[PDB]
């Protein structure tokens, strides 16, 4: 074998402790750059003029933040969707003021995480597996694309991308509610059904398999020792599990087929989260939640408030207060 | 009934169309019948739009997406995009609707009556997915067809009345394109432009000369490529790079359509040339700029000196500099300074927005347009209540730009998913493990431990 | 509006665009008839 | 309104009628 | 021994389409009434006298905006029994006073007890370990903390969640503006357990479906499984190698994997419940004191934390007069907090 | 199976549909009339569109006393003239 | 061959009977004008 | 009486069409009368 | 010409409905295919004729 042939054999080797592969050739450097920049920025970055109004917001630990308040702050509204790599700045000091780290991080991250998804297909192929784990990962990935790329595109600025920080995330959520009434949007509602249901079914499946473990141990040892890695025989009794759950509800509401059950476990959260991602990605173009403001009117024409109108009052509070020095004109159009 | 249950086909009802992979006749029917559905919708939706259409309201106040496509081609409209004749819309709708019956007829025939496979019937129409030469030949036919389609657009623009030109001197109007851009430096230059702000890759195309010239190129490229693929078979390197199966080819096309979907989303969101704001409403960037313009006009009429007016932050309230110094509108719309539109451009000088032009040259038609666009911003609820999320019920409006961007993002996204699903499946099926791991030949069991 | 001669077909025209959706639903009726075999 | 609901009734039944007629006649479903 | 008790026991535990049991005697009436009460209220019943809201299909609400709303604040924590001193046996007045709220909450609570008893009862009869019932303690801790303990620490049932889609959304936004509930590490642990549970659900389902053994000839692989089969339907060994190489670690023990799937969302929900118990008393994680001291002295110091409090202050001022009508709030235009222009 | 008649047997039988082509429409119509006669408003105490406010009133009839809450509502209802 | 009035029968009708009544009520509501 | 007389695919199609009609009416009602905002 | 037009179009609609049900049923029916094939041929030629008739008469009624 020549050098290229050998290199290819190593890259695609099924024997590396962590699989590299061709997607990994892009994933490794991009994820390392994003990680390193993030860590350094989160600790040490100076304040960033997120809203382009010369009002710098401090995100880093050394500049007065704790783990909860800290963030890498989105790039300046003055930049908008302009590409702002380090070399476009006159200095690192300028780059930092304008939120250059945010762009470097999210672009390397999105590239790296897309390659992470490809890499999941890639290894499944090398191991002779079925290929669709990567399709499940497309759900959180799509969600990351929605908040870091698609929303900024629709609104015309990376300053409206989700901040890389715990409190910045909450800021993004509250402002999103004000501007899109996301709670009243059916795609976010499907998302909630996806994650509440995902958690429910996770607990359900956990509890049912755990409930029907076949006795292989004594009381002075963990029942976990009753299963040995790679054993051929199933470790629980699915017939007893189905016997239980089918009586809890009724026979035909319970799965007796493990393949069907596990498919449902994959599908429910993944589809819901795809809708969550699509909610963000379509509210990115301002097709917003249901608006029933003043929908109910009496015989004279008096407005009779519903809970929708109370939501509206909360939303107004968010709207009027957010970015309190950034608006000069009466309508918030992006 | 051949292959029409799970036992014989290996595919459950919910994967029923996979039963068609190797039945070229029935599969032709599926495809032709489906092309029928697309043509049916195009026709029926147009007639529906026309029946609901009030000529003196803007199209974008009327939930129209198809009439705007016809109007952009220069049919049925005059100066400013005003509707002068609805008959071209009627023709487009009827002719599609009639054509769909024909396609539906052929589809139904092939699907349930005609020969199930075409190979024994004809060597020309029959095909084996794994026959690389036959695959590239059929691909070749379709590329020629597509090239002719692109030249049909060129024909309309140059020889059959022209296209609607929002940029036309003295105001938007239908205009014949006599000098299409042929220079490959300009045409392919778009393809190498950054997709980021102020650049916008192909989405930045801003004049009909470039649009028409692009389609001349694309028409010729597609016909040349089609001939190429009829006359050649795939080279060795291509043979070793791809999976050669029906499902693989589907996956490649799903990937391509996904890409196109996202591009179309950005096209309708930002571009106001091939999506004239007269027909589709203002872009998000456009309406935000139009707001700044509106209040600059209002306050300047009241006596404000808008050049020297310092806002609360220290930046100009109405006017400020972009990061490269151009004079731009201020407030949040600073992000939208790359916006360009016929109503704004007359105020633009070498250095950006010109203060002397602003002070002296703003015409009533500009005030009207800015007010119109500001109050038809592409924001609205799912139940079509126009405006911000906290707005009260009153205005029944969601911009066609929002409808078209959101729908196409959703479609493009699910098509990326379909690409991954089918590409991963095509690989596994080709290698022979799509149904699971062979218990007596589990690959991992022959591999050394990781530790 | 449609040209006046066709006005009587307004109610029909209002319904036509939804017909494609009926084809998807039809696939399910058909499959139900053959027992989703 | 009556005219619109009659149309979607004839159009709506067309599909299920095709299947029904074929099932009665032992057609090639 | 063969008395009436044992004969009743026999009938209760008959193997039928819908199992009954001794637990059924509690469960079925309480669940039926809770659900029936909700459907009845959302269909026909107003919130005009308790909230100044329409809340039923009868009044013109849709599925998103209908609710059975909490009683007026002036009711305090009244049980609001139909025969109690407020309604005095008058069914109509009882509806107008919010009696259906305590009706649904209380039958709901006893119904949940019945459901968990049902889980125990069936597990015992079938001979399985009662981990499903144990896991259900999380839903119960949430229901009890949010619908009972929270309003009990507040002024009245008025501030419990109203049973409705939009009403619940209002409850979320109230907790943001008033409690800064996103900042609370007990809610944060809840979020991690819910999202972590959804993650585990998806990843485990996908891993099993993608490490399946070929056990049939069909390209649709569901039929190639038999409930009574002894063998694992998928390869733990291949799954383990995949994740070890992709992510760095992998499950190797199926019993642990499935216990963890119980542990994560169950623990999350229990954590969120503890935070809500604090909120019953306004014992919030509202502020970081060091942040406030700095920001008060330094008008250039700004974080996403200070930004979110401004949002909260807007929520409170803008929503309180209509959301808390018993307070008779009148906030003149001039006092309302607003940024520039908006 | 648990001994009850299969649902698919029941709902594909003529007798089921003889019974239920009566009982289902009967229930639906009874529900309809419960609303159309106005009885629903009376049973539950829900305001009709003309009964939220007196002609010139813009204040909500909020219950403000726990033990005289019944009388308060009755007083609010009287004031609708 | 099969019983008619079972626990299952009762359970089914406790739900189905009010559901149809309610659907008729809600249908009627769609014609209420202020 | 006899199970099977009315094919299950017809029962499903008719019941399904019934559900579409009633839900459709509810959506019509969102635009007319109470709750229409008008 | 409005009498000719308005009924030719009604006849177009009516025949389309007949064809929409008739063509697939015929295609999938076991017996009477000989009688069916000619009727489908007839219906198709007549459908095409009616389209052209409506198309021409359009301009004498609009
Ligand atoms: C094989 C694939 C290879 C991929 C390898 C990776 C290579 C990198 C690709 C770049 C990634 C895109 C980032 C920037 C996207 C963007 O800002 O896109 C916007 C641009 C348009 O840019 C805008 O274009 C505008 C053009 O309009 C101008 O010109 C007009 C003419 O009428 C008007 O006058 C207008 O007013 C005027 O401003 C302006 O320049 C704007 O400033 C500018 O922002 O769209 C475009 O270039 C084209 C659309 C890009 C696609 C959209 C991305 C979506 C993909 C996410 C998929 C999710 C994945 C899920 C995984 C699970
Ligand atoms: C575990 C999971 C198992 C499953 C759970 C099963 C569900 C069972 C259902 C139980 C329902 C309990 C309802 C209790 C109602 C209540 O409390 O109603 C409250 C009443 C007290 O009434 C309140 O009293 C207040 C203070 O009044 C006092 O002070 C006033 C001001 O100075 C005046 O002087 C006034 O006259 C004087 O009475 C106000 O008046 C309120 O309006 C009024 O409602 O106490 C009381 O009935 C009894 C108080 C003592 C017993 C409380 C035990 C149960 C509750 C535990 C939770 C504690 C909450 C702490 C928050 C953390
Ligand atoms: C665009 C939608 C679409 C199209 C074009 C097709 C096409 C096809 N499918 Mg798929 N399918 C679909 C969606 C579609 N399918 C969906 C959504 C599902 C899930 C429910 C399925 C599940 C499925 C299964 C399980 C199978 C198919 C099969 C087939 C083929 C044979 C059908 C047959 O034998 O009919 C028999 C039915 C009849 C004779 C009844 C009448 C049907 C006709 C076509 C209706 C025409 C109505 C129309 C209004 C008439 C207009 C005529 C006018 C122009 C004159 C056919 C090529 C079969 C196949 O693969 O065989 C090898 C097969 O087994 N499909
Ligand atoms: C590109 C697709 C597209 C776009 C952008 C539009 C856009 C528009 N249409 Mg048109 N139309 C379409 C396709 C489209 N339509 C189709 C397929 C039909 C046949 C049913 C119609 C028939 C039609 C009629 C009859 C009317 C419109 C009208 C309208 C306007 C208002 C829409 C509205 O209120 O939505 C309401 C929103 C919804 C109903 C929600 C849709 C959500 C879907 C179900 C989610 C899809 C998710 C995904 C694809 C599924 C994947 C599942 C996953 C698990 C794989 C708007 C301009 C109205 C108008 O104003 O005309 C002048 C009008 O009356 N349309
Ligand atoms: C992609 C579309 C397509 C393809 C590849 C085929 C292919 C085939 N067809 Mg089907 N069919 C179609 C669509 C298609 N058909 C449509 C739309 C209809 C309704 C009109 C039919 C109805 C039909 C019937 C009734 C029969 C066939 C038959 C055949 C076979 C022989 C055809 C032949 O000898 O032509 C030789 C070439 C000619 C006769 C000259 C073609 C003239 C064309 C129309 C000129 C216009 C071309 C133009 C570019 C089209 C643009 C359309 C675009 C706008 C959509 C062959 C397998 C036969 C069969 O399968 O035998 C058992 C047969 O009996 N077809
Ligand atoms: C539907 C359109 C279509 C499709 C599906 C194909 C399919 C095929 N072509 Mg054909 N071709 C077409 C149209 C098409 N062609 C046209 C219009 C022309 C005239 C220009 C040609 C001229 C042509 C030639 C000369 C050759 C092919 C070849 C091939 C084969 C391999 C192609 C390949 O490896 O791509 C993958 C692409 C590459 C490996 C190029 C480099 C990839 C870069 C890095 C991607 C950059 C793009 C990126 C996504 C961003 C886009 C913007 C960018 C421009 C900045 C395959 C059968 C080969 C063949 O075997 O001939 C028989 C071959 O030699 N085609
Ligand atoms: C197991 C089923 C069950 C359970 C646990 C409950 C529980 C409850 N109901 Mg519900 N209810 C049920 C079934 C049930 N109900 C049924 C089947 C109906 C239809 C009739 C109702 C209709 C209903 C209504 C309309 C209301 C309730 C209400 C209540 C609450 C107060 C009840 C109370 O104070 O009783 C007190 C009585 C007991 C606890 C029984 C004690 C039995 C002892 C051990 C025997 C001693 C009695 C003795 C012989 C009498 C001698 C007295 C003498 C000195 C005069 C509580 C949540 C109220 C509520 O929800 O308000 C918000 C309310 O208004 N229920
Ligand atoms: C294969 C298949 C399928 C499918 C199918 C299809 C897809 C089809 C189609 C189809 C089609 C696609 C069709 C069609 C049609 C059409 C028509 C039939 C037409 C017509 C028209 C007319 C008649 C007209 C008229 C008019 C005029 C002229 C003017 C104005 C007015 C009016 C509108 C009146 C399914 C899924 C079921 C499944 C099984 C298989
Ligand atoms: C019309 C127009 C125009 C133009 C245009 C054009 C001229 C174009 C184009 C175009 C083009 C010219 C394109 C393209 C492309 C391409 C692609 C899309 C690709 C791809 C690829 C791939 C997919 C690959 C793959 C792979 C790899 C990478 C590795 C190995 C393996 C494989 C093979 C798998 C303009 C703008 C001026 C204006 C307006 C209009
Ligand atoms: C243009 C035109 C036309 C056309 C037509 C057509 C083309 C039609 C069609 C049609 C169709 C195409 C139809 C259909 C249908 C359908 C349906 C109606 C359905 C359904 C369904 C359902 C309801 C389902 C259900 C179900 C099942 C079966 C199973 C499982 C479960 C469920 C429940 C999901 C005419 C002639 C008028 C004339 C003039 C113009
Ligand atoms: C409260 C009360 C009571 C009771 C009551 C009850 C128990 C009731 C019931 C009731 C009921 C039991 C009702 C109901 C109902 C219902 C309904 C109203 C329904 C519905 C529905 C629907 C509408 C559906 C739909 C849907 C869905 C959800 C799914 C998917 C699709 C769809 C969209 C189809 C008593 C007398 C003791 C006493 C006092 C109080
Ligand atoms: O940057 Mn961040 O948040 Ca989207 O809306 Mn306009 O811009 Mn600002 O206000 Mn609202
Ligand atoms: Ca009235
Ligand atoms: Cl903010
Ligand atoms: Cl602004
Ligand atoms: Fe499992
Ligand atoms: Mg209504």
């Amino acid at each position: 074998a020549n050098l290229w042939e050998r290199f290819c054999n190593w890259v695609t080797s099924t024997d590396n402790r962590l699989y590299v592969g061709w997607f990994g050739v892009i994933m490794i450097p991009t994820l390392l750059a994003a990680t390193i920049c993030f860590v350094i920025a989160f600790i040490a970055a100076p304040p960033v003029d997120i809203d382009g109004i010369r009002e710098p917001v401090s995100g880093s630990l050394l500049y007065g933040n704790n783990i909860i308040t800290g963030a890498v702050v989105p790039s300046s509204n003055a930049i908008g969707l302009h590409f702002y790599p380090i070399w476009e700045a006159a200095s690192l000091d300028e780059w930092l003021y304008n939120g250059g780290p945010y762009q470097l991080i999210i672009f390397h991250f999105l590239l790296g995480a897309s390659c992470y998804m490809g890499r999941q297909w890639e290894l499944s192929y090398r191991l002779g597996m079925r290929p669709w784990i990567c399709v499940a990962y497309s759900a959180p990935l799509a969600s990351a694309f929605a908040v870091f790329l698609i929303y900024p595109i629709g609104q015309g600025s990376f300053s409206d991308g989700m901040p890389l920080g715990i409190s910045g995330t909450f800021n993004f959520m509250i402002v999103f509610q004000a501007e899109h009434n996301i709670l009243m949007h059916p795609f976010h509602q499907l998302g909630v059904a996806g994650v509440f249901g995902g958690a429910l079914f996770c607990a359900m499946h956990g509890s049912l398999v755990t409930s029907s473990l076949i006795r292989e141990t004594t009381e002075t040892e963990s029942a976990n020792y009753g299963y040995k890695f790679g054993q051929e025989e199933e470790t629980y009794n699915i017939v007893a599990a189905h016997g239980y759950f089918g009586r809890l509800i009724f026979q035909y509401a319970s799965f007796n087929n493990s393949r069907s059950l596990h498919f449902f476990l994959a599908a429910w959260p993944v589809v819901g989260v795809w809708f969550a991602a699509l909610g963000i990605s379509t509210m990115a173009f301002n097709l917003n939640g249901f608006n029933f403001n003043h929908s109910v009117i009496d015989a004279k024409g008096n407005v009779i408030n519903t809970w929708a109108d109370i939501i509206n009052r909360a939303n107004l509070g968010m709207e009027v207060m957010h970015e309190r020095n950034a608006h000069n004109f009466p309508l918030d159009l992006a | 009934a051949t292959n029409r249950d799970q036992e014989s086909s290996g595919f459950a009802w919910w994967a029923g169309n996979a039963r068609l992979i190797n039945l070229s006749g029935k599969l032709l029917g599926a495809h032709v019948a489906h092309a029928g559905l697309i043509v049916f919708w195009a026709g029926a939706m147009t007639l529906f739009e026309l029946a609901h259409f009030i000529p003196e309201k803007p199209m974008y106040e009327q939930g129209l997406i198809l009439i705007p496509h016809i109007a952009t081609l220069g049919w049925g409209v005059g100066p400013g995009g005003e509707v002068v004749d609805t008959f071209p819309f009627f023709v487009v709708g009827v002719v599609h609707l009639i054509s769909s019956a024909v396609l539906g007829f052929g589809g139904v025939y092939h699907a349930i009556r005609g020969p199930e496979t075409l190979e024994e019937y004809s060597s020309f129409f029959g095909y084996d997915w794994k026959d690389k030469n036959k695959m590239t030949t059929i691909l070749g036919f379709h590329l020629i067809v597509l090239g002719i389609g692109a030249l049909l657009l060129v024909a309309k623009a140059m020889f059959f009345g022209g296209l609607y030109d929002t940029w036309a001197p003295g105001g938007g109007d239908v205009r014949v394109i006599t000098n299409p851009t042929l220079d490959p430096r300009v045409i392919f230059g778009y393809l190498l432009k950054s997709p980021f702000g102020g650049e916008g890759w192909i989405v930045s195309v801003n004049n009909l000369e470039d649009v028409v010239g692009g389609h001349i190129w694309i028409g010729l490229i597609c016909i040349a490529g089609g001939i190429w693929h009829i006359l050649t078979t795939p080279f060795g390197w291509a043979r070793r790079a791809f999976i050669w199966s029906g499902e693989a080819y589907l996956s490649y096309s799903l990937g391509a359509l996904s890409m196109m979907g996202f591009i179309a989303t950005c096209f309708v969101w930002f571009n106001n040339t091939v999506y004239p704001s007269e027909f589709y409403g203002p872009t998000g960037p456009e309406a935000s700029q139009a707001q700044a313009m509106t209040f600059l006009i209002r306050d300047q009429k009241l006596g404000a000196n808008v050049g020297s007016a310092q806002g609360p932050t220290g930046l100009g309230k109405y006017l400020m500099r972009s990061p490269t110094g151009e004079i731009i509108f201020g407030g949040e719309t600073m992000r939208f300074w790359d916006f360009r539109g016929p109503w704004l451009e007359p105020l633009r000088g070498p250095n950006g927005l010109d203060l002397n032009k602003i002070k002296n040259d703003i015409q009533p038609w500009q005030e009207r347009r800015a007010a119109e666009y500001m109050t038809h911003a592409p924001l609205g609820s799912l139940n079509s209540v126009g405006g911000v999320a906290t707005e009260i019920n009153s205005v029944n409006f969601v911009s066609p730009r929002s409808w078209l961007a959101t729908s196409h993002f959703v479609l493009a996204f699910f098509f990326l998913v379909g690409h991954l699903w089918h590409a991963g499946r095509a690989r596994a099926a080709a290698a022979g493990f799509e149904k699971g791991i062979d218990r007596e030949s589990e690959p991992v069991l022959s591999m050394p431990s990781l530790d | 509006k449609l040209p006046e001669a066709y006005a009587i077909f307004d109610p029909l025209v209002d319904v036509l665009p939804v017909i494609p959706v009926l084809f998807l639903a039809l696939a399910f009726v058909w499959q139900a008839a053959v027992g989703f075999r | 309104v009556i005219a619109q609901l009659t149309m979607i009734a004839m159009i709506g039944i067309a599909g299920p009628m095709i299947i029904f007629l074929l099932a009665v006649r032992r057609g090639n479903l | 021994e063969r008395g009436w008790f044992d004969i009743l026991d026999d009938w209760l535990k008959r193997d039928r389409f819908v199992f009954v049991g001794w637990s059924g005697i509690l469960l079925f009436p309480c669940a039926y009434l809770a659900l029936g009460g909700w459907l009845t209220g959302t269909t026909f019943v107003t919130s005009w006298y308790t909230h100044g809201l329409a809340s039923s299909y009868l009044e013109g609400c849709n599925f998103l905006t209908v609710a059975v709303s909490t009683p007026a604040n002036s009711m305090g924590h009244s049980l609001l029994l139909l025969w109690g001193p407020e309604a005095q046996g008058d069914f109509t007045r009882w509806c107008q006073l919010g009696g259906l709220w305590t009706f649904i909450a209380l039958h709901g609570a006893f119904g949940l007890i019945g459901f968990m008893l049902r889980q125990f009862e069936i597990a015992r009869l079938v001979g399985v370990r009662p981990y499903n019932a144990i896991a259900f303690s999380a839903p119960i801790a949430v229901f009890v903390s949010v619908f009972l303990i929270y309003p009990l620490g507040q002024s009245s049932w008025f501030f419990a969640p109203s049973f409705g889609v939009a009403a619940i959304f209002r409850f979320l936004l109230f907790f943001q503006g008033f409690h800064n509930w996103t900042l609370n590490p007990f809610h944060m642990m809840g979020v991690a357990g819910v999202l972590g549970g959804a993650l585990l659900c998806a990843i485990h389902g996908a891993t099993v479906e993608n490490t399946l053994f070929q056990d049939g000839e069909g390209a649709s692989t569901f039929r190639a499984f038999n409930p009574t089969q002894a063998e694992e339907t998928y390869s733990m060994v291949t799954a383990n190698r995949f994740w070890s190489q992709i992510f760095g670690i992998a499950f190797s023990n199926k019993r642990w994997l499935h216990f963890f799937m119980l542990f994560v969302p169950v623990t999350g929900l229990w954590m969120s419940a503890i935070g809500v118990v604090g909120l019953a008393l306004n014992l919030r994680s509202y502020d970081f004191i060091s942040q406030e001291i700095r920001a008060a002295e330094d008008p250039e110091f700004e974080t996403f934390y200070t930004k979110n409090l401004l949002l909260n202050e807007g929520i409170r001022a803008w929503m309180a007069p209509q959301d808390q009508p018993h307070e008779n709030f009148v906030f003149p235009e001039e006092v309302l907090p607003r940024g520039n222009a908006l | 199976t648990t001994g009850e008649r299969p649902f698919s047997d029941i709902i594909t039988s003529v007798r089921y549909w003889v019974i239920h082509s009566i009982t289902i429409p009967a229930l639906f119509i009874a529900g309809w009339l419960f609303v159309s006669t106005g009885l629903a408003y009376d049973v539950f105490g829900t305001p009709r569109p003309d009964s939220y406010y007196a002609q010139e009133q813009r204040s909500i009839p909020l219950v403000t006393d726990r033990f005289e809450a019944k009388q308060q509502v009755e007083t609010f209802l009287e004031q609708l003239k | 061959s099969y019983p008619i009035f079972t626990v299952r029968w009762v359970a089914v009708h406790t739900l189905a009977v009010p559901t149809i009544f309610f659907l008729g009520a809600i249908a009627a509501m769609q014609f209420i004008q202020r | 009486s006899e199970g099977g007389r009315i094919p299950l695919w017809i029962v499903a199609t008719v019941a399904g069409m019934g559900v579409i009609v009633i839900v459709g009416l509810f959506f019509y009602g969102a635009y007319a009368g109470l709750g229409s905002s008008l | 010409m409005t009498i000719l037009f308005q009924l030719a179009l009604a006849a177009l609609v009516i025949l389309s409905f007949v064809m929409v049900i008739g063509v697939p049923v015929a295609y999938a029916s076991p017996q009477d295919w000989d009688r069916s094939k000619q009727l489908i041929f007839l219906g198709s030629g007549l459908w095409i004729a009616l389209v052209l008739v409506v198309g021409v008469l359009n301009f004498f009624v609009v």
